[PDB]
C-alpha cells in the first residue's frame, strides 16, 4: 500500500514479458558464456582441472610469505608451464 | 460448485480433502484414483527396475526393491537365487501398469463426473459414517477380500510353484510348501514371543512352513471376522468406547498403519527368511557375523588356533561365549550372536559354533558367502557411497534393507503423528470444541481454582 | 528546510523497502557481503590458502563450497584490495583470501547497519527497541566467532570459513582442539538455543490449542482480525492446562513474552563469552582431578576420559591437512589408533 | 565433599520444585 | 498510473540480475569435464 | 597435470615391453574395476585380506610377478596365492570360476587388459593413496 | 456410585492439582520408577562393562565422577538387544556390572514419556481445548525414542544408546559423527534449522510483543504489572508490531494474523525436530550423511581436497580411536 505497482499486476502484464523474455535469457546466456569461454578462470584465478599441479608435482602451492604472496602465486603459476 | 471453497465447506484449500468427508461419491473417486497411483507405481517401478536390471549382478547391488519381492514369491529364480527368467517380472509390471489405468479411469469418473454422494443412487453403496452397522458391513467385505489375499500367498506356495526357500537343503531354492504349520501353539506362539533380542516376536519366523501356515490362519480369521462383521452390529461396550465418525475411523487406521510400518522396518532389517539375503543383501547382523567368519577362515588357513586366540581385552579373538554359554563369534559381533543364516548353521553344534566343524568343515561356498556378505553390509551414504562414512568414493551401494527400513521408519512415524492428529481432532469434533473455546461457556471458568 | 531535512524526508519515505539513514550503511554492506559470498562460492578457489577446491567452478556442491579464510601466513592482515599483499590485483586478492575479509568486514558493518535499522524503525513507528536489543546476541556471536576468535589465534586462517562443510570443520575443530562441548559457556548456549526452540514450539502450540471460537470455519485462521481488542486465545485455560500438566504455568503474558526474548538471547551471549575464552586457548579442556586419577589408576575410565581419546584422534588425523602451513609430517606409526581399525 | 555438594544442590532444586508447584502464588482471575 | 522505476525496482534488480547470470554460469559448469 | 601417454604407459610383460593405454581404456578399466573388483579392492587395498594389496611393489614380489599387464591378466584367469602355490579360483573371482562369480561372466580379454591397466596406472596417479588405506584418505 | 465409578471420577478429575488421567496411571509409576533408579544409579552405581569387553566404565558420583562426567552407563554390548530386567540376573551385583539400571531407566522412561504425550491429549479433552499440544511434544518424544531405542535396535545393542549423562551425551555425538557423518545429513541440517530458527523465532516473537506493549504502568514498576491474568483486552498492539516488522523487512514478509504467526512458531521447530529425530532413526539403519570424499578429481586423477575431505580426516580420527579395545577385524560393521 506504499504506492508501488503490485507485483502480481506487473508479472502478469504482457509488457513485462515482452521485456523479460529477452533480458532473462540474455543474462542466463551471459553467465553461461562467462564459464564456457573460460573468462571465469582468468578473472578469479581459479585453476582449471589441469592447472592444480605441475605434471609430476604432488605438493600444494601454499602461500608462505605475507608481503611477497603476490609473487609466490605468480611463481607457482609460472611453474604450471 | 458444491463444497469446493472455504466459505461453503468450512475448510481452506490446504485442508481441501476434508471437504469430501460427507460426499461419498467424490470420496470413493479419491480412493479409487489413489489406488490407481499405488498400482501405477508398482507397475512403473517394476518396469523401471527390469529395464535397469543386470542379470549377472546380485539384485541388492542394483538398487532394486520390487524385483526381490517377486523373486521371493518363486518367480524368475533358480537355485541360490540366480535369475533364470526375467519374463515374470515383466508381466507383474505390465499387468499392474495396465490395471492402474482402469483404477485411474474409475477414480477420475467418480471424482469429477459421477454422483457427488452415493446415498441417493444406492442404499448398498451409500453410507453414513454414523451408521455403525453399515460401517461394520463395509469392514466385513474388506476383511473377506484381505483374507482371500492371504490365501493367494498360500495358493502360490502350495499349488502354483512354491516360494523361494533360502533354508532349503543344498542352498536356496524355490520349494513347494507341502506341510504348512497348522498347529496354533506354533502360529500363535510367535505372537507371545518377546520382541527383544534373541526372541524377535513375529520377526523371528524362520521357515516357510510357519509363514504359509500363519497365512492360512490369517486368511480364515479374516474371512470369519469378515462374516462376523457383516452379520453383527457393534456391541454396547464398543459403542461407548469409540468415536463413531469418518475422521475417527481414519485415525484408527493411521494408528494401525504406523504399527505395521514399524513392524515392516524390523522385518526387513532382521529377517532373512521372507527377505532372502540373496535378493536383499545380508542383514546388518549377517554382515558383521560374516566378517568374523572371514577372518576366522583366513587366520586359521595361516595356522592360527582360533579357539585359543586371545583378543586384546582377554576375550577370545574369534570365539567366545554368549551370556548363556553358547560358543559365538568374538569382537563387536558378540551382540549379533542370535543371527541365524543358512551359510552359518552347518558350523553350529549343540553348544553353538562347533570348533571341530570350524577346523575341518568350512566349505569354499561358505568362504565366498562370508566375504560377499562382509563387503555388502547395509552401510552407505545418502548419495549411495557404500561402506562406512569414512570411506572414499568408489563403490556405489546402499543395501535395499537400508532403503526399505529407513523409508518405512519415516512413514510409520509420520503416520503415528497423523493418528495423533486425527484422533485428537475426531474426539474434539465429536465433543464439539474443535474450532475453539466458546467465549460464553469457557469450561475452565466454571472450574474451582487449583489453589 | 535545509538539505539535511529534505534528505531525511526522502530516506524515511513510506516505500516497499524502507531505507533510512541506517540503510546507507546497511544496504551496500549487506549486498556486498551477500554478493561476495555467492561470488566466492561460485568462482573462487581456496587452492593457494588451504589447498582446497571450494567453488562450484571447481566441482563442489552447495554443501562443500566456501569462501575460505586467508592463509595463516597473512596473520591478521586486513587484506585490503589496495593493500600491500594484493597490491591492487583483483585476481591475486581472490587467490590470497581477500574475499574472506571482504565478507567478514562488510558483514560486520552490515550487521551494525541492521541493528541501526531496528532502532530507526522502532523510533519512527513508536515502539520500544527490544528487537534491536535481542539482535545484540547474533552480533555478539558474529563478533566473537568471526573476529575475536581469529584475532586471539595466529591468523584469520583459523576463523570459520563461510561455507556449509567449512563450518562443520569449525565445529569438529572446536571439539578436537578445544573440547568445546565441555565448556560451561557453550552448555549455557545450548540450553538457550534448545530452550528457545522449546518455548517457540510450546507457545505456538499452546496459543493454537486454546483459541476462542471466533468464527464458523474449521480452518481457524480466518477468525482473527488485527483490529480486535480481545485476546484471541484463552490465557486462563492455557494456564490451567499447563499448571496441571507440568506443575507450573505462565500467568502473565508480558512476562511470558519477555522470557522468550531472554532465553535465546542470554544463551547466545553466554556462548560468545566462551568463544572469547577460546580465542586465547582458555579452554575447559580437562578436569584436573580426573586426570590425576586416570594417570595413576589404569582401571579408571569415564565418558570424559573416552572423549579425550577421541579428541586426540581428531587432532592427529586432521592437523596435517587442516593446517598445511605447519608442514606436519605425521608418520603412520605416530598416529593414535585403537586395535584393528 | 564433592559428591555431597552436588547432591545437596540437586536436593535443593527438587525442594524448589515442590514449593514452586504446591506453594506458588495462586493465579487469580481479576 | 504507477511509476516504473522505484527504490523497489532497484532492489529487485540488484538481486535478480546477478542471480540469473550466476544460474547460467553454474548451469554451464555442469558440462565441464576434467 | 593431464593424463598423458607417459602416465598411461605400463609394463606389458615382464621381459620389458610396455604398452601405452588410451584414456578410453583407462576409463573403461576404472569402470570395470568398480563394477567387478572395488567391493573388495576400493582404493587398492583388500578388505577381506588386508595383508595383500594392489600396490605395484607388492604385485612385483608376487609369484609369478603381477606388476605387468600379462601378469595381471593371467591372475584374472587363474588366481593364485602370493607364492603361486595354490590356485584360489574357488574363492577369488576369475574367468574359470565365472559360474560362481557371475560378474566375471562376460568379461572379455580387452576388459581384463583394461582392469589390469587401471590397477597399474592408478598408483602412478594416486601415489601412496593407492593401497595405503585410511591413513592416506 | 460404586467404588469403580468413584475411582474413575477421581482419576479423570480436573480439580486435582496435577491431572492424573488414564495415561497418568501409567505415567506416574513408570516415571517415578525411572527417576528413583536414575538418581540412585547416577550417585552410586558401580562401574558398568558397556563394551562387553570386561573394561568397566565408571559413571557414578561415588566412583569418581562429577556432575559433568557422571552418567548412567548403557548396558553391556554382550547383552545386545536382549531384555535384561533384575530377575534375569543371578544377583544385583551382576545386574549392576552388566548395566541393568540403564535398561530399567530407559524402558520406564520411554513408556512414561509416551504416556505424558497421551496425558497432554487427555487433559486438553477434559478442558475443552483443541488437542494438538501433544503433537508438538511428539517432536522431543521422537527424538528420545531415536537415541534410546531406535538407534540401539538398528545397531543391534542398547550399548549404542545414548548414555544418561552429560559427557556420555558428547561421546554419543562424536562417535555418531565418526560413523554416520551426521553433520552432512540433510535431516540433521533441517534439525539445526529447526532449532536455530526456533530460537530465532522465539527471540523475534518475544521481542516484537515486548516492544509493542501498551502503556499501563509507570517507570518505577515492572511493565509486567500492566497485564492482569485473565483480562479480556489484548496487552500489546499487534498492528504496531506488524507495522514495525513489516518495515524492518517488507510488508508481506510480516504476519498480521496472530493465529498464523503462532501456528508458524509451533510448526517450525516441531517439523525441524521431527526431521532431526528421523535423521537419527534412519542413521540407525546406516543410511548415512553425504559422502563426498574424493569427489573432486583433477585432469590427471589427483584428488583435490574439499572441506568435506577435511571433515573426513576428523571423522577418521574419532573412528580409529573410539572403543579402542573393542574391535578385532578391519571394518566397523555395527
Ligand atoms: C498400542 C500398543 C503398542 C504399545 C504398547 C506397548 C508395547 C510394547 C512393545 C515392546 C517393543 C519393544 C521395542 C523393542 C523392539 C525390538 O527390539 O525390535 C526388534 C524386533 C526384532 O528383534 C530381533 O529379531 C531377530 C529375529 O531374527 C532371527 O530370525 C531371523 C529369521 O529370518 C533371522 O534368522 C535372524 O538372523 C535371526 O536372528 C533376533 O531375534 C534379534 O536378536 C532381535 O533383536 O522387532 C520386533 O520384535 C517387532 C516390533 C518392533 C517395533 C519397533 C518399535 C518402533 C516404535 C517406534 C516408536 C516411535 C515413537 C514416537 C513417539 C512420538
Ligand atoms: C563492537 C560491536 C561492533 C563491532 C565493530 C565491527 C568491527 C569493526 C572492524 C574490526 C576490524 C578489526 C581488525 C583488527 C586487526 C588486528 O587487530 O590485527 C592484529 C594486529 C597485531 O598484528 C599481529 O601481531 C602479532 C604479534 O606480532 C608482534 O610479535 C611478533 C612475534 O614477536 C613480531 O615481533 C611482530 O613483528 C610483532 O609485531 C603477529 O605478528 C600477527 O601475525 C599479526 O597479525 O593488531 C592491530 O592491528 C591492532 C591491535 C590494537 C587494537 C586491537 C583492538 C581490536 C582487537 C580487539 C580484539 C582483541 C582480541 C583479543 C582476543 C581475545
Ligand atoms: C491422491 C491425491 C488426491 C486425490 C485423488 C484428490 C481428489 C479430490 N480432491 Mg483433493 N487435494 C489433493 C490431493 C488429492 N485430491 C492435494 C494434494 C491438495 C492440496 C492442493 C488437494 C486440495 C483439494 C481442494 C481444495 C479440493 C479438493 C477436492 C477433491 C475432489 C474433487 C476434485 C474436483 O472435482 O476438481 C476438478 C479438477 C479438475 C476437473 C481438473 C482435472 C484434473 C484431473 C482429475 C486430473 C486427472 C489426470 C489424469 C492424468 C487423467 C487420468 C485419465 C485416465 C485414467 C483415463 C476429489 C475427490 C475438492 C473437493 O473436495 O470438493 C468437494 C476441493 O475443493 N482437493
Ligand atoms: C472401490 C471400488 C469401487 C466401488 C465401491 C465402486 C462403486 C460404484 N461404482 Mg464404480 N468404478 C470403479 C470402482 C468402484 N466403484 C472402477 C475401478 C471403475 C473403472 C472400471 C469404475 C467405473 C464406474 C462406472 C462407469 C460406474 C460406476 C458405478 C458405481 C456404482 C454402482 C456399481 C454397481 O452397482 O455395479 C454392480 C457391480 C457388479 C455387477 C460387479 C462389479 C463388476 C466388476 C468387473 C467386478 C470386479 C470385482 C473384483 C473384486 C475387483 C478386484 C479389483 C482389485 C484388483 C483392485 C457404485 C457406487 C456406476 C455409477 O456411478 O452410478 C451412477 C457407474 O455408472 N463405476
Ligand atoms: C481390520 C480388522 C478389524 C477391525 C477394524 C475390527 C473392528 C472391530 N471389531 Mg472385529 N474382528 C476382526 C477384525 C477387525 N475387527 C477379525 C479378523 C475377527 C475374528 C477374529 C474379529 C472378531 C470380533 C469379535 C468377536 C468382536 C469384534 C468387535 C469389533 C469392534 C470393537 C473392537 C475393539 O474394541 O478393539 C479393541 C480391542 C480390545 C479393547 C480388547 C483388548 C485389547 C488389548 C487391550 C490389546 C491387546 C493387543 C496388544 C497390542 C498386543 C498385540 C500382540 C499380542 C497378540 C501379543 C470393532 C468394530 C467387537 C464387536 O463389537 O463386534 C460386534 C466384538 O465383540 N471383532
Ligand atoms: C491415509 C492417510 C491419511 C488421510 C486419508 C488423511 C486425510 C486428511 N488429513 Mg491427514 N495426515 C496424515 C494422513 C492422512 N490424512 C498423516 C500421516 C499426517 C501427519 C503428517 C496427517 C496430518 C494432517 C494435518 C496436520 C491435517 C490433516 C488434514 C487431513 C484432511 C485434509 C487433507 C488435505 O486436504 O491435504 C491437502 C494436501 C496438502 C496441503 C499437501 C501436503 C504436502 C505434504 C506436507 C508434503 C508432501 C510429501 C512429499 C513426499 C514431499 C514433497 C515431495 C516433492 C517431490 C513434491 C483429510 C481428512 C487436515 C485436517 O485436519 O482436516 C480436518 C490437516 O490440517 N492431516
Ligand atoms: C556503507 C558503505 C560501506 C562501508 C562502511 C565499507 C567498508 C569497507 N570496505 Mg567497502 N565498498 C562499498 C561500501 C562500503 N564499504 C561499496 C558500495 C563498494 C563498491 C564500490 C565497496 C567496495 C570495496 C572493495 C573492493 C573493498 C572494500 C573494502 C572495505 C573496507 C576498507 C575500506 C577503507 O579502508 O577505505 C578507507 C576510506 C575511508 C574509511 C573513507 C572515510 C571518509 C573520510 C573520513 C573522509 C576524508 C577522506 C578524504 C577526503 C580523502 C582524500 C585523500 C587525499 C588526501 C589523497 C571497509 C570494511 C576493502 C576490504 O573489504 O578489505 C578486505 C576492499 O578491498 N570495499
Ligand atoms: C481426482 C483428482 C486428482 C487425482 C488424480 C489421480 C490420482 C488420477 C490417477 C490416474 C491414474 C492412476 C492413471 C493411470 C494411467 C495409466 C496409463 C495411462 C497406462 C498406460 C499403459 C500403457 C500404455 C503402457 C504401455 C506399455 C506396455 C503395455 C508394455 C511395456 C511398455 C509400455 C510401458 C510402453 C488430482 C490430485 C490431480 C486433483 C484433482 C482431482
Ligand atoms: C501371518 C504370519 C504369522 C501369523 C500371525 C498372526 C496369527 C497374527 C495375528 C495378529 C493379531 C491377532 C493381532 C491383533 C492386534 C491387536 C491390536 C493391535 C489391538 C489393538 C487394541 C486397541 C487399539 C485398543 C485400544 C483401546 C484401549 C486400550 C482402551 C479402550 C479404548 C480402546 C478400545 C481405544 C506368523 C507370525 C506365524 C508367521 C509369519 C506369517
Ligand atoms: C565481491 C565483490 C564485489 C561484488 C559482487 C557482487 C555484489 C555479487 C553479487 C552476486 C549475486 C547477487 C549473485 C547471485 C547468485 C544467486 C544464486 C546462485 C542463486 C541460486 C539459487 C538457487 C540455486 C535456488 C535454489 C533454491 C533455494 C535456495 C531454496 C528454495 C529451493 C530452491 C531449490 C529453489 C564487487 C565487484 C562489488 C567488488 C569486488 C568484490
Ligand atoms: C485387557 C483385558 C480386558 C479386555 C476387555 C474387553 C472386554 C469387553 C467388554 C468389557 C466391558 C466394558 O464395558 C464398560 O464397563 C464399564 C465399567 O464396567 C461400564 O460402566 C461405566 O459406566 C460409566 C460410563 O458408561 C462410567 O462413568 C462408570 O465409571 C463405569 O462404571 C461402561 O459403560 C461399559 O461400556
Ligand atoms: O558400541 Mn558403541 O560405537 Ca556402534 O559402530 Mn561398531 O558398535 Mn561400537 O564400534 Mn563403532
Ligand atoms: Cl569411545
Ligand atoms: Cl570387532
Ligand atoms: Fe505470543
Amino acid at each position: 500500500t506504499t504506492g508501488e505497482r503490485p507485483f502480481s499486476d506487473i508479472i502478469t502484464s504482457v509488457r513485462y514479458w515482452v521485456i523479460h523474455s529477452i533480458t532473462i535469457p540474455a543474462l542466463f546466456i551471459a553467465g553461461w558464456l562467462f564459464v564456457s569461454t573460460g573468462l571465469a578462470y582468468d578473472v578469479f584465478g581459479t585453476p582449471r582441472p589441469d592447472s592444480y599441479y605441475a605434471q609430476e608435482q604432488r605438493s600444494i602451492p601454499l602461500v608462505t610469505d605475507r608481503f611477497e604472496a603476490k609473487q609466490q602465486v605468480e611463481t607457482f603459476l609460472e611453474q604450471l608451464k | 460448485a458444491t463444497n469446493r471453497d472455504q466459505e461453503s465447506s468450512g475448510f481452506a484449500w490446504w485442508a481441501g480433502n476434508a471437504r469430501l468427508i460427507n460426499l461419498s461419491g467424490k470420496l470413493l473417486g479419491a480412493h479409487v484414483a489413489h489406488a490407481g497411483l499405488i498400482v501405477f507405481w508398482a507397475g512403473a517401478m517394476t518396469l523401471f527396475e527390469l529395464a535397469h536390471f543386470i542379470p549377472e549382478k546380485p539384485m541388492y547391488e542394483q538398487g532394486l526393491i520390487l524385483i526381490p519381492h517377486i523373486a521371493t514369491l518363486g518367480w524368475g529364480v533358480g537355485p541360490g537365487g540366480e535369475v533364470v527368467d526375467t519374463f515374470p517380472f515383466f508381466v507383474v509390471g505390465v499387468v499392474h501398469l495396465i490395471s492402474s489405468a482402469v483404477l485411474g479411469f474409475g477414480g477420475v469418473y467418480h471424482a469429477i463426473r459421477g454422483p457427488e454422494t452415493l446415498e441417493e443412487y444406492s442404499s448398498f453403496f451409500g453410507y453414513d459414517w454414523k451408521d455403525k452397522n453399515k460401517m461394520t458391513t463395509i469392514l466385513g467385505f474388506h476383511l473377506i477380500v484381505l483374507g482371500i489375499g492371504a490365501l493367494l500367498l498360500v495358493a502360490k506356495a502350495m499349488f502354483f510353484g512354491g516360494l523361494y526357500d533360502t533354508w532349503a537343503p543344498g542352498g536356496g531354492d524355490v520349494r513347494v510348501i507341502t506341510n504348512p504349520t497348522l498347529d496354533p501353539r506354533v502360529i500363535f506362539g510367535y505372537l507371545l514371543k518377546s520382541p527383544f533380542g534373541g526372541e524377535g516376536w513375529i520377526v523371528s519366523v524362520n521357515n516357510l512352513e510357519d509363514v504359509v501356515g500363519g497365512h492360512i490362519w490369517i486368511g480364515l480369521i479374516c474371512i470369519a471376522g469378515g462374516i462376523w462383521h457383516i452379520l453383527t452390529t457393534p456391541f454396547g461396550w464398543a459403542r461407548r468406547a469409540f468415536i463413531w465418525s469418518g475422521e475417527a475411523y481414519l485415525s484408527y487406521s493411521l494408528g494401525a498403519l504406523s504399527m505395521m510400518g514399524f513392524i515392516a522396518t524390523c522385518f526387513v532389517w532382521f529377517n532373512n527368511t521372507v527377505y532372502p539375503s540373496e535378493f536383499y543383501g545380508p542383514t546388518g547382523p549377517e554382515a558383521s557375523q560374516a566378517q568374523a567368519m572371514t577372518f576366522l577362515i583366513r587366520d586359521q588357513k595361516l595356522g592360527a588356533n582360533v579357539g585359543s586366540a586371545q583378543g586384546p581385552t582377554g576375550l577370545g579373538k574369534y570365539l567366545m561365549r554368549s551370556p548363556t554359554g553358547e560358543i559365538i563369534f568374538g569382537g563387536e559381533t558378540m551382540r549379533f550372536w542370535d543371527f541365524r543364516g543358512p551359510w552359518l548353521e552347518p558350523l553350529r553344534g549343540p553348544n553353538g559354533l562347533d570348533l571341530n566343524k570350524i577346523k575341518n568343515d568350512i566349505q569354499p561356498w561358505q568362504e565366498r558367502r562370508a566375504a560377499e556378505y562382509m563387503t555388502h553390509a547395509p552401510l552407505g551414504s545418502l548419495n549411495s557411497v557404500g561402506g562406512v562414512a569414512t570411506e572414499i568414493n568408489s563403490v556405489n551401494f546402499v543395501s535395499p534393507r537400508s532403503w526399505l527400513a529407513t523409508s518405512h521408519f519415516v512413514l510409520a512415524f509420520f503416520f503415528l503423528v497423523g493418528h495423533l492428529w486425527h484422533a485428537g481432532r475426531a474426539r474434539a469434533a465429536a465433543a464439539g470444541f474443535e474450532k475453539g473455546i466458546d467465549r460464553e461457556s469457557e469450561p475452565v471458568l466454571s472450574m474451582p481454582s487449583l489453589d | 528546510r535545509g538539505w539535511f531535512d529534505i534528505l531525511d524526508d526522502w530516506l524515511k519515505r513510506d516505500r516497499f523497502v524502507f531505507v533510512g539513514w541506517s540503510g546507507i550503511l546497511l544496504f551496500p554492506c549487506a549486498y556486498l557481503a551477500l554478493g561476495g559470498w555467492l561470488t566466492g562460492t561460485t568462482f573462487v578457489t581456496s587452492w593457494y590458502t588451504h589447498g582446497l577446491a571450494s567453488s562450484y567452478l571447481e566441482g563442489c556442491n552447495f554443501l562443500t563450497v566456501a569462501v575460505s579464510t586467508p592463509a595463516n601466513s597473512m596473520g591478521h592482515s586486513l587484506l585490503l584490495l589496495w593493500g600491500p599483499e594484493a597490491q591492487g590485483d583483483f585476481t591475486r586478492w581472490c587467490q590470497l583470501g581477500g574475499l574472506w575479509t571482504f565478507i567478514a568486514l562488510h558483514g560486520a558493518f552490515g550487521l551494525i547497519g541492521f541493528m541501526l535499522r531496528q532502532f530507526e524503525i522502532a523510533r519512527l513507528v513508536g515502539v520500544r527497541p527490544y528487537n534491536a536489543i535481542a539482535f545484540s546476541a547474533p552480533i555478539a556471536v558474529f563478533v566473537s566467532v568471526f573476529l575475536i576468535y581469529p584475532l586471539g589465534q595466529s591468523s584469520w586462517f583459523f576463523a570459520p570459513s563461510f561455507g556449509v562443510a567449512a563450518i562443520f570443520r569449525f565445529l569438529l575443530f572446536f571439539q578436537g582442539f578445544h573440547n568445546w562441548t565441555l565448556n560451561p559457556f557453550h552448555m549455557m548456549g545450548v540450553a538457550g538455543v534448545l530452550g528457545g526452540a522449546l518455548l517457540c514450539a510450546i507457545h505456538g502450540a499452546t496459543v493454537e490449542n486454546t483459541l476462542f471460537q471466533d468464527g464458523e470455519g474449521a480452518s481457524t485462521f480466518r477468525a482473527f482480525n488485527p483490529t480486535q481488542a480481545e485476546e484471541t486465545y484463552s490465557m486462563v485455560t492455557a494456564n490451567r492446562f499447563w499448571s496441571q500438566i507440568f506443575g507450573i504455568a505462565f500467568s502473565n503474558k508480558r512476562w511470558l513474552h519477555f522470557f522468550m526474548l531472554f532465553v535465546p538471547v542470554t544463551g547466545l551471549w553466554m556462548s560468545a563469552i566462551g568463544v572469547v575464552g577460546l580465542a586465547l586457548n582458555l579452554r575447559s579442556y580437562d578436569f584436573i582431578s580426573q586426570e590425576i586419577r586416570a594417570a595413576e589408576d589404569p582401571e579408571f575410565e569415564t565418558f570424559y576420559t573416552k572423549n579425550l581419546l577421541l579428541n586426540e584422534g581428531i587432532r592427529a588425523w586432521m592437523a596435517p591437512q587442516d593446517q598445511p602451513h605447519e608442514n606436519f609430517v605425521f608418520p603412520e606409526e605416530v598416529l593414535p589408533r585403537g586395535n584393528a581399525l | 565433599m564433592e559428591t555431597i555438594t552436588y547432591v545437596f544442590i540437586f536436593a535443593c532444586i527438587i525442594a524448589l520444585f515442590f514449593f514452586a508447584i504446591f506453594f506458588r502464588e495462586p493465579p487469580r482471575i481479576t | 498510473s504507477y511509476p516504473i522505476f522505484t527504490v523497489r525496482w532497484v532492489a529487485v534488480h540488484t538481486l535478480a540480475v546477478p542471480t540469473i547470470f550466476f544460474l547460467g554460469a553454474i548451469a554451464a559448469m555442469q558440462f565441464i569435464q576434467r | 597435470a593431464e593424463l598423458t601417454p607417459e602416465v598411461l604407459t605400463v609394463p606389458l610383460n615382464s621381459e620389458g615391453k610396455t604398452i601405452t593405454l588410451t584414456e578410453k581404456q583407462y576409463l573403461e578399466g576404472k569402470r570395470l574395476f568398480q563394477y567387478a573388483c572395488a567391493s573388495c579392492h576400493v582404493g587398492g587395498i583388500t578388505k577381506t585380506n588386508p595383508s595383500l594389496d594392489l600396490r605395484t611393489e607388492t604385485l612385483a614380489l608376487a609369484t609369478p610377478p603381477r606388476d605387468n599387464i600379462e601378469g595381471l591378466v593371467d591372475y584374472m584367469k587363474n588366481p593364485t596365492t602370493y607364492d603361486g602355490e595354490q590356485e584360489i579360483a574357488e574363492v577369488h573371482p576369475s574367468l574359470r570360476s565365472a559360474d560362481i562369480f557371475p560378474k566375471m561372466r562376460n568379461l572379455t580379454e580387452k576388459d581384463l587388459v583394461a582392469i589390469a591397466g587401471h590397477i597399474l596406472v592408478e598408483p602412478k596417479i594416486l601415489g601412496d593413496k593407492w593401497g595405503g588405506g585410511k591413513v592416506y584418505y | 456410585a460404586n467404588l469403580w465409578e468413584r475411582f474413575c471420577n477421581w482419576v479423570t478429575s480436573t480439580d486435582n492439582r496435577l491431572y492424573v488421567g488414564w495415561f497418568g496411571v501409567i505415567m506416574i509409576p513408570t516415571l517415578l520408577a525411572a527417576t528413583i533408579c536414575f538418581v540412585i544409579a547416577f550417585i552410586a552405581a558401580p562401574p558398568v562393562d558397556i563394551d562387553g569387553i570386561r573394561e568397566p566404565v565408571s559413571g557414578s558420583l561415588l566412583y569418581g565422577n562429577n556432575i559433568i562426567t557422571g552418567a548412567v552407563v548403557p548396558s553391556s554390548n554382550a547383552i545386545g538387544l536382549h531384555f535384561y530386567p533384575i530377575w534375569e540376573a543371578a544377583s544385583l551385583d551382576e545386574w549392576l556390572y552388566n548395566g541393568g539400571p540403564y535398561q530399567l531407566i530407559i524402558f520406564h522412561f520411554l513408556l512414561g514419556a509416551s504416556c505424558y504425550m497421551g496425558r497432554q491429549w487427555e487433559l486438553s479433552y477434559r478442558l475443552g481445548m483443541r488437542p494438538w499440544i501433544c503433537v508438538a511434544y511428539s517432536a522431543p518424544l521422537a527424538s528420545a525414542f531415536a537415541v534410546f531405542l531406535i538407534y540401539p535396535i538398528g545397531q543391534g545393542s542398547f550399548s549404542d544408546g545414548m548414555p544418561l549423562g552429560i559427557s556420555g551425551t558428547f561421546n554419543f555425538m562424536i562417535v555418531f559423527q565418526a560413523e554416520h557423518n551426521i553433520l552432512m545429513h540433510p535431516f540433521h541440517q533441517l534439525g539445526v534449522a529447526g532449532v536455530f530458527g526456533g530460537a530465532l523465532f522465539c527471540a523475534m516473537h518475544g521481542s516484537l510483543v515486548t516492544s509493542s506493549l501498551i502503556r499501563e504502568t509507570t517507570e518505577t514498576e515492572s511493565a509486567n504489572y500492566g497485564y492482569k491474568f485473565g483480562q479480556e483486552e489484548e496487552t500489546y498492539n499487534i498492528v504496531a508490531a506488524h507495522g514495525y516488522f513489516g518495515r524492518l523487512i517488507f510488508q508481506y514478509a510480516s504476519f498480521n494474523n496472530s493465529r498464523s504467526l503462532h501456528f508458524f512458531l509451533a510448526a517450525w521447530p516441531v517439523v525441524g525436530v521431527w526431521f532431526a529425530a528421523l535423521g537419527i532413526s534412519t542413521m540407525a539403519f546406516n543410511l548415512n550423511g553425504f559422502n563426498f570424499n574424493h569427489s573432486v578429481i583433477d585432469a590427471k586423477g589427483n584428488v583435490i581436497n574439499t572441506w568435506a575431505d577435511i571433515i573426513n580426516r576428523a571423522n577418521l580420527g574419532m573412528e580409529v580411536m573410539h572403543e579402542r579395545n573393542a574391535h578385532n577385524f578391519p571394518l566397523d560393521l555395527a
